[PDB]
RNA sequence: GCCGUCGCUGGCAGUCGGCAGAGCGAGAAAGAGAGUGGCGCGGACGCUACGCCGCGACGAGUAGGAGGGCCGCUGCGGUG
RNA sequence: GGGCCCGGGGGGCCACGCGUCCCCCGCGAGCGCACGGGGUCGGCGGCGAUGUCGGCUACCCACCCGACCCGUCUUGAAAC
């Protein structure tokens, strides 16, 4: 019974799994996000097959399809009633996300308005 | 494989075609008939 | 007023419609005149060798003019020599095929990248095939699907060449524009051979594919096209 | 104007006529057909009269609204789709159902319907199995065959007849057999009937389910 | 000029938001908060602005007459439709058209319209 | 009642050697040890069946234990009988060896 | 099929609307020319031109060079 | 065989107004089907509130295939 987008396309992942960075799994010191590795004898710089993938643009998202939520919206942080208004006349295919800081007070406020505007909202139920 | 494409570019492709069904069907009646001749000679 | 105008663009759609309606019958006939063309060119020949044998001697046939050539070799490892020939055929990449029209300046030429081509005489139906299936033009540096007949009549029209069919007979017969239309004609991407091959690193001759096949080309232009 | 008449030209093959243009020409005799160059509805009111809009203009706009589609051909809709058959499928055929409840079960088919689905029977004194509808790709064709051709099938039995009547739930709602539905079950099945029991042991048959046992391949044996 | 204008503010305005890919103008007479040229609602001698009334009954029309430019107390002439749907929708379909008044912004008038009287119905 | 489906053994994968392609399934089918007796199931449905913890719905029915990945034999493979199948899922490698159904239909004799 | 790059130093200011008239892809230079005599009030989107759109080809990379980062860290001027 | 397959004395033609001089002897109307500028149905079925439906990735586990530890100097490093 939420609004719907205007249209709702399938979305095609090229990848879900994220690229873990060489060797992360062997330190705590090696955190997970990526590193082009640079090693002259690096086998996963020289794509050596079964190890850890590289990513390169060829994994690139549809343009169509990018950034869009599952939902079928595409999310913009707000930090009040003001920063609302602006997707009035986008209200079909861009959502609201109300940003962390937002006192609960003000939440409600947002959460309500957005209501009345039909601008739907990705966390309308927090800090209640 | 699509006959309206080939017209598009070789409009005498449609004549051709038609001649070959025409002409292979008229062929293939003779070898019939030629053929129900000679096993009912052979019959006699 | 606007009746007069209107009428004006009315008759000047008729005269573009009849324009395009006897283009349609030139073409039309033109392809039926080829055809007619190439039975005699077909009956000729073997009118011509069925005389010799009947007054004991022997006919010789016109060593063909027309070949198509065919990238059997990667590109890894290629030698300076044969490299440059290869790109001057525009066989780029490998199983790309092109025509070429026979003379000594391109038989020599073909004798140099022998290992790294099948060729031999394309007959017509190879060649109709080929530039049906596989036709593109080079229009504007592009690659472009012949898919219309305008394609073709555009960029060859000023040499009479406006058809799939005036395109086929320019490549087919070696007409006097067959460097224009042939180097118009982007060059063929084929499809890896179904069926495979018997050895790519030996001639015909040996049991392989490499060099001159004569007319065996036509049975790999069917596999590959 | 004058009245159609059938299309002169024979069809060869699809999209081929067995007539040249020349030939057809002669044959419509066009050498002698030749040719030469609301809105608002008034009404009265008790200003006498308005004038009214037939069709009046949106009340509300959508923020955004998707373009028009380019147009194609040949994607008919599912109604004027033409329907095809299998050539081993001719009436009173003895048919091999492969799924639902009836799966295995050996039919008779009666005919075709506007839809491209079979319609066949039990008989349901036989194995139970009704006028009922079934896809020609989840069947198999047998060999054995009855002459149905004297028999004659009720023209109301269309898809629309057997179509399913939506059941409302707010517990359940049952299906229940119509009085009509077991008139035409007698009518249909006594005369095919009486021809199935003229080939021997055929009724029998009838009354068997179908099934793979230890060593029979589909592949190998003949229906 | 407008153009001139627009080459100044077309990226730096205190009225631009760029954010999560998106950009947004959230100056008044801007029919979809659009940061565009077209739609900018303070660099072109002719803007149309819908806006909600005081009260929540009824759209306010904004045009800027043509005279005063350069005196922004002036510039801009308000008019409060309250009126059904419909008939809301006619009016500024007239006072765009009608008067030849940007009628390029006809219809973001009439969907912005539509969008503020929408939002003024009881809440479901 | 009784049996519907033919026997099929989920072979392995489609592979070279060392390269191993999970989106095809090699089925070995009971009686058919030739490349000419395969074209009677070419297009056929193939499912495998199983059993979990959870109870999950039955079409037709109430819920079980039983699950299924559909799949439908695209082609034959080799000489021997042997066709390719795809499946909605690629197959657990747990399958290799155990029991594929193949079903008759969609039927076109 | 999708992503990006390169190329066409490609197309779009014509949203020219009731002060209206809908075209400029088409084998083959140059005008949808100007004139002088013989009921309804209606018609989607677009265009941050640093934007949007189309078509074709292409894509390995150490040392090294370059571009773009609505990548990230701290402080200052403006702005929110 | 070639000469729009020269000229005279059953089967297909992208022949089909005519005034003429004479080599030779610029607009008809409609309507419909589609192998026609990239898919649609104007086609259907089953289940659903306390145990069931969906959730790529993520947490744990299993299996099949792949898979030697990085940085560095080096012609060459998984290197005893
Ligand atoms: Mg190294
Ligand atoms: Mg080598
Ligand atoms: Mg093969
Ligand atoms: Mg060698
Ligand atoms: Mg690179
Ligand atoms: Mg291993
Ligand atoms: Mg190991
Ligand atoms: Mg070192
Ligand atoms: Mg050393
Ligand atoms: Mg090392
Ligand atoms: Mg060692």
């Amino acid at each position: 019974a939420a609004l719907r987008p205007l249209v709702k396309p399938k979305i095609v992942k090229k990848r879900t799994k994220k690229f873990i960075r060489h060797q992360s799994d062997r330190y705590v010191k090696i955190k997970r996000n990526w590193r082009k590795p640079r090693g002259i004898d690096n086998r996963v710089r020289r794509r050596f097959k079964g190890q850890i993938l590289m990513p390169n643009i060829g994994y690139g998202s549809n343009k169509k399809t990018k950034h869009m939520l599952p939902s079928g919206f595409r999310k913009f942080l707000v930090h009040n009633v003001k920063e609302l208004e602006v997707l009035l006349m986008c209200n079909k295919s861009y959502c609201a996300e109300i940003a962390h800081n937002v006192s609960s007070k003000n939440r409600k406020a947002i959460v309500e308005r957005a209501a009345q505007l039909a601008i739907r909202v990705t966390n309308p139920n927090a800090r209640l | 494989k699509n006959l309206r494409i080939m017209l598009k570019l070789n409009p005498y492709a449609k004549t051709m075609r038609r001649n070959t069904i025409l002409r292979q069907a008229r062929n293939h009646k003779l070898r019939v008939e030629r053929a129900a001749a000679a096993l009912a000679a052979k019959s006699d | 007023n606007f009746a007069e105008l209107k009428i004006k663009r009315l008759r000047k759609k008729f005269a573009q419609k009849m324009l395009r309606k006897a283009r349609r019958k030139l073409i039309y006939e033109k392809a039926k005149h080829y055809h007619k063309e190439y039975r005699q060119m077909y009956r000729t020949e073997i009118r011509m060798a069925r005389m010799a044998r009947k007054a004991g001697n022997f006919y010789v046939p016109a060593e063909p003019k027309l070949a198509f050539v065919i990238r059997i070799r990667g590109i890894n490892g290629v030698s300076p020599k044969v490299r440059k020939v290869l790109q001057l055929l525009r066989l780029r990449q490998i199983f790309n095929g092109t025509f070429v029209k026979l003379n000594k300046a391109s038989i020599n030429m073909l004798r140099i990248v022998e290992p790294y081509i099948a060729w031999g005489y394309p007959n017509l139906k190879s060649v109709n095939e080929l530039i049906y299936k596989r036709g593109y033009g080079k229009i504007n540096k592009k690659r472009i699907a012949l898919t219309d007949n305008t394609l073709i009549a555009r960029s060859l029209g000023k040499y009479n060449i406006i058809c799939m069919e005036d395109l086929i007979h320019e490549i087919y017969t070696v007409g006097k524009h067959f460097k224009e239309a042939n180097n118009f004609l982007w060059p063929f991407k084929l499809s890896s051979p179904r069926g495979g091959m018997k050895k790519k690193t030996t001639h015909f001759v040996e049991g392989g594919d490499a060099g001159n096949r004569e007319d065996q080309i036509n049975r790999l232009i069917r596999r590959m096209n | 104007k004058g009245k159609p008449h059938c299309s002169r030209n024979p069809v060869l093959v699809r999209g081929i006529g067995r007539y040249s243009r020349s030939a057809m020409y002669s044959r419509k005799a066009l050498y002698k057909r030749k040719y030469a160059a609301l809105a608002t509805v008034t009404k009265p009111v008790g200003g006498g009269t308005r004038v009214v809009k037939l069709r009046k203009m949106p009340r509300y706009y959508p923020t955004e609204d998707v373009p028009r589609k380019l147009l194609s051909h040949g994607k008919k809709p599912f109604s004027q789709h033409v329907r095809k058959l299998r050539a081993s499928i001719t009436p009173g055929t003895i048919l091999i159902i492969l799924t639902g409840r009836h799966r295995g079960k050996r039919v008779v088919f009666l005919k075709q319907l506007s839809s491209g689905l079979l319609l066949v029977t039990g008989p349901l004194s036989l194995n139970r199995v009704p006028l009922r509808r079934t896809h020609q790709k989840f069947v198999i064709a047998t060999s054995t065959k009855i002459d149905i051709s004297g028999v004659k099938i009720p023209k109301h039995l269309t898809d629309a007849y057997f179509k399913k009547k939506k059941l409302r739930k707010p517990e359940k709602e049952k299906y229940e057999i119509t009085e009509q539905r077991k008139v035409d079950q007698k009518a249909v099945d006594s005369q095919i009937l009486p021809k199935i029991k003229a080939v021997p042991q055929l009724q029998g048959y009838l009354r068997s389910v179908f099934a793979l046992t230890n060593g029979v391949y589909p592949h190998k044996l003949v229906f | 000029s407008a153009h001139l204008q627009w080459m100044v503010v077309r990226n730096c305005s205190s009225f631009l938001i760029k954010r999560n890919k998106q950009t947004y103008s959230t100056e008044p007479n801007n029919l979809k908060a659009r940061n565009s040229f077209r739609y900018n609602g303070l660099i072109h001698r002719k803007t149309v602005g819908v806006e909600p009334a005081a009260d929540g009954k009824g759209v306010v029309v904004v045009m800027k007459r043509r005279s005063g430019q350069r005196k922004p107390a002036t510039s801009y002439v308000r008019t409060t439709i309250n009126k059904n749907a419909r008939a809301t929708l006619s009016s500024i379909r007239h006072m765009i058209r009608k008067n030849k008044y940007h009628p390029d912004l006809r219809m973001a008038a009439i969907r912005r319209a539509s969008a503020i009287l929408r939002s003024q119905k009881p809440v479901m | 009642s009784g049996r519907l489906w033919c026997k099929a053994i989920f072979a392995g994968y489609k592979r070279g050697l060392r390269n191993q392609r999970e989106h095809t399934a090699l089925l070995k089918i009971e009686g058919v040890y030739a490349r000419d007796e395969t074209e009677f199931y070419l297009g056929k449905r193939c499912a495998y069946v199983y059993k979990a913890k959870n109870n999950t719905v039955t079409p037709g029915g109430k819920p079980n234990k039983t699950r299924v990945i559909w799949g439908k034999v695209t082609r034959a493979h080799g000489n021997s009988g042997m066709v390719r199948a795809k499946f909605r899922s690629n197959l657990p490698a747990k399958a290799i060896g155990h029991r594929i159904r193949v079903m008759l239909y969609p039927s076109r004799i």
